RNA sequence: CCGCUGGGGGCGAGUACGAAAGGACCAGACCCCUAUAAACCUCUGGUACACUUGUUGUCAUUUACACGGCAUAGCAAGAAAGC
RNA sequence: GUUACCCUGAUCAACGGACAAAAGCUACGCUAGGGAUAACAGGCUUAUCCGCCUUUAGAGUUCCUAUCGAUGGGCGGGUUUGGCACCUCGAUGUCGGAUCAUCGCGUCCUGUGGCUGAAGGAGGUCGCAAGGGUUGGAUUGUUCGUCCAUUAAAGUGGUACGUGAU
RNA sequence: UACCGUACUGCAAACCGACUCAGGUGGGCUAGUAUAUAUACUCAGGCCAUAGAAUCAACCAUGUUAAAGGAACUCGGCAAAAUGCACGCGUGACCUCGGAGGAAGCGUGGCUAAAAAGACUCAGCAAAUAGCCGACAGCGACUGUUUACCAAAAACACAGGAUAGUGCUAACAGACGUAAAUUAAGCUGCAAAAAGCGGUUUUAUUUUUGGAUGUAUACUAUCCGACGCCAAACGGCGGCAGUAACUCUAACUGUCCUAAGGUAGCGAAAUUCCUUGACUUGUAAUUGGCGUCCUGCAUGAAUGGCGGAACGACUGUCGGGCUGUCUCUAACAUGGAAUCUGUGAAUUUGAAAUCUUCGUGCAGAUGCGAAGGCGCUGGCAAGGGACGAAGAGACCCUAUGCAGCUUCGCUGG
């Protein structure tokens, strides 16, 4: 068994885990977003776009 | 001693070598899926509560769970002649049910599931009430049943339905008649005092062959939703400390109703 | 400066000896073997993949004549140089 | 109650007497160090070991010295078992054989000389000599050991009890 | 009859692995000989770009062949070799009657023949694909599961059995500061000029975690692990010194602390120090097996005792066949290595212009002393040394050291 390939990509799972709405659904996710804002990150979440 | 309604599997391979299964020719009318409005399709649980962690262990997997609406009170079918159409075998209970069709005068005929006593032949008519018969499958009040005749599906508080003696091939016996108490021997050799307004389905529950059945292999009991157990001494001390205590809640409100314990 | 010259059994001797059975020192040389070392392919064998013969399946083959590809050199047998 | 004086009270015995009280395991272990503390072995020693004697009382059908050594006394080696902990823990293959080696002689054979209780044979020692030879495998993880049967013989050691950057 | 997707790639040079990475990645469609999606050659279609060029190094990897032998090799036939297929015969013990079993072992095969037969070939399962077999034991009933990255097993599980708890708002396992929201019917009641607000019982809809829309033939926990034949709670089950017409066992009696001193049926056994246990066989030679015997350092009905069919990528042994494992290696094939051209790292490194022996020495010296040797520098090889390199943890000891686990260590609601 060769390791190293733990990242199996999937857009549904990526948006459903680290998206905006699961971050906003819980209070501590909202303080995660708030300290992302206080640090000054250009990308707030993995699914943000314009 | 060969019992009539068991399929004795020949020892063709290991696994079917020591396997005994119930014949569905003794119960000839089991054939057919569960009735489409008396049954639903609920998801299996796996032994996990609303939190999602395991509360009951060694459970999970198997056939899709189908639940059946069994009427354990027979309160709204009192005084109604119900002809038993067929007997059905549910995997969720040890004893098997009986489909009964009631035809009331002002309403269209409907079907209900009740537990099957020993004398149901898919042709009998069941009746429930103060004036009901003493033939098996009738629901009578505890005052109207005799002393020493076997009874099943007993209630504890009236209006709730039958909760006692309802497994396969089990029955209860009334031995005494105290005006509001009626001492009854529960199937564990325990005497309990049950109120006379409670009801008893007279007869004896079917599926006596349940004791003689033998799943010959791990898979046939695993396919019923029973995941394998692990012995306590097979672990490290963090998981279990390997490698005579009565646990009933004392000072309970039900001590007043029991004369002797489970013997 | 390196390597460095090994032995055993016969013949010598049915013997000098020795009542007698029982049998040598000499290896001095000849005959056999066996090592070790150094070569060589003359013999005997092994191998030999652009050699010769036979054959199976299949693809090509306006002849399912000959020839060609692949299947471990397809397989099997027999070979000369070289080793 | 506060303060002094006169006094008392622990096998506080871990006896200059831990903060109340008070046991283990780690072959699952983790960290920091130590060659300041051991094992695998190199260094020092030689009690135990092994060779050389000396005294040699005696045995040897007699007779100490063909041959053996009883008791004491020593000299040499560190290949036995030990003693020390001097060297490496910023971790270093030994307790095996498979291949391939080199050296010493305290020589098993081959080459040889003396004493022989020496019929030459066949032996026992003792003196010189290390050129090259010491093979089979069945059984044991055994370097220990037998016993199958052949040879002239089936040597004992230094080799970090030779040899895993083969 | 709008909006979004439509390029390209998709067993891969475009995804997941730091890479143009020998790894991992789902579904569907398909031609002939031919017969199965297996096997050999081929259709449609695709490919022969990512180092090239010759040649006889040694050596390494992977194979072919090998005279006479044949496990003699080795801890151990490990690894190779060998049987490998459809039609016929046949076909053991033991056994849960199913199996063992494809037991073992012996014939018959391509090609031509509108056909009673034949040809020649060394060879007709002709090339490729398709079990080595038998016997004695040990352990585990079986198929399965198990340490991703050194262990697939005798470990775990298993069907079954035994025990203990559980009478239902069950036990057991979890959330914890405590469960209630909206109508309806009935019985009502208060002062009162023709109506309002209440109290109580029942019912309806919700909301009320698994076990369970289950209920002592059911659920949970523990132990043994099928089936067959004769305190199933932790867990064991002693000594002293003598008594049977020749030596020697101690059967019944005599004693001491003591819960009790281990039955028919076991034993140098997974486990017995003496040890190469005496005994038979096994081999020419046996310390590792098999079957007896007794002298049980330190065995034994629930730590389950007594053996069995079938099963096992489990363990120890014997025969047949087979062959380079071996006696003892040789030739050949493919691909590295060696030569050339092109691309082009890393481990390591106080500075070096780094000889041998003996001695000395922080006790094994390239560097010190004495003596000697040596034109200089490389390629291709072998690795004895540089206490080669690779980890400031293999083992031991220490710390005001940590960590987890255990308990008749201490203290706590
Ligand atoms: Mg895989
Ligand atoms: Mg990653
Ligand atoms: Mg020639
Ligand atoms: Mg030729
Ligand atoms: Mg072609
Ligand atoms: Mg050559
Ligand atoms: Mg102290
Ligand atoms: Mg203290
Ligand atoms: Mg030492
Ligand atoms: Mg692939
Ligand atoms: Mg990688
Ligand atoms: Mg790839
Ligand atoms: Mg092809
Ligand atoms: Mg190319
Ligand atoms: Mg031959
Ligand atoms: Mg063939
Ligand atoms: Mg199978
Ligand atoms: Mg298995
Ligand atoms: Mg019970
Ligand atoms: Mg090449
Ligand atoms: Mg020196
Ligand atoms: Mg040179
Ligand atoms: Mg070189
Ligand atoms: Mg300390």
């Amino acid at each position: 068994g060769n390791r190293g390939n733990t990242y199996q990509p999937s857009r549904r799972k990526r948006v459903n885990r680290h998206g905006l709405e699961k971050r906003l659904s819980t209070p501590q996710g909202r303080e995660v977003l708030l300290r992302r804002l206080r640090k000054g990150r250009w990308r707030i979440t993995v699914d943000s776009f314009r | 001693a060969p019992l009539p309604g068991l399929i004795y599997w020949k020892p063709s391979t290991p696994g079917t070598r020591h396997k005994i299964s119930i014949d569905y020719a003794g119960l000839g009318v089991y054939t057919g899926p569960p009735h489409p409005e008396l049954s639903a399709h609920v998801a299996k649980t796996g032994g996990r509560n609303n939190t999602g962690r395991i509360t009951t262990r060694h459970r999970g997997g198997g056939a899709p769970k189908v639940v059946r609406d069994v009427d354990f009170d027979r309160q709204r079918v009192d005084g109604l002649p119900g002809v038993v159409q067929r007997l059905e075998a549910d995997p969720g209970r040890s004893g098997w049910l009986a489909l009964v069709k009631y035809s009331p005068e002002g309403q269209l005929p409907f079907y209900r599931y009740h537990l099957a006593p020993a004398d149901v032949k898919a042709g009998d008519v069941l009746m429930s009430g103060h004036g009901a018969a003493i033939k098996p499958g009738n629901v009578l009040t505890l005052r109207d049943v005799p002393i020493g005749v076997p009874i099943h599906n007993i209630e504890l508080v009236p209006g709730r339905g039958g909760q006692l003696a309802r497994a396969a091939s089990t029955s209860a016996v009334v031995t005494s008649k105290q005006d509001t108490h009626a001492v009854v021997r529960l199937p564990s050799s325990e005497t309990r005092l049950i109120d006379l307004s409670c009801r008893a389905t007279v007869g004896q529950v079917s599926n006596h062959l349940q004791r003689s059945i033998n799943h010959g292999k791990a898979g046939s009991r695993r396919n019923l939703g029973w995941r394998p157990s692990v012995r306590g001494i097979a672990m490290n001390p963090i998981d279990h400390p390997h490698g005579g205590k009565r646990t009933r809640r004392r000072d309970a409100s039900s001590n007043k109703f029991i004369i002797t314990r489970a013997g």
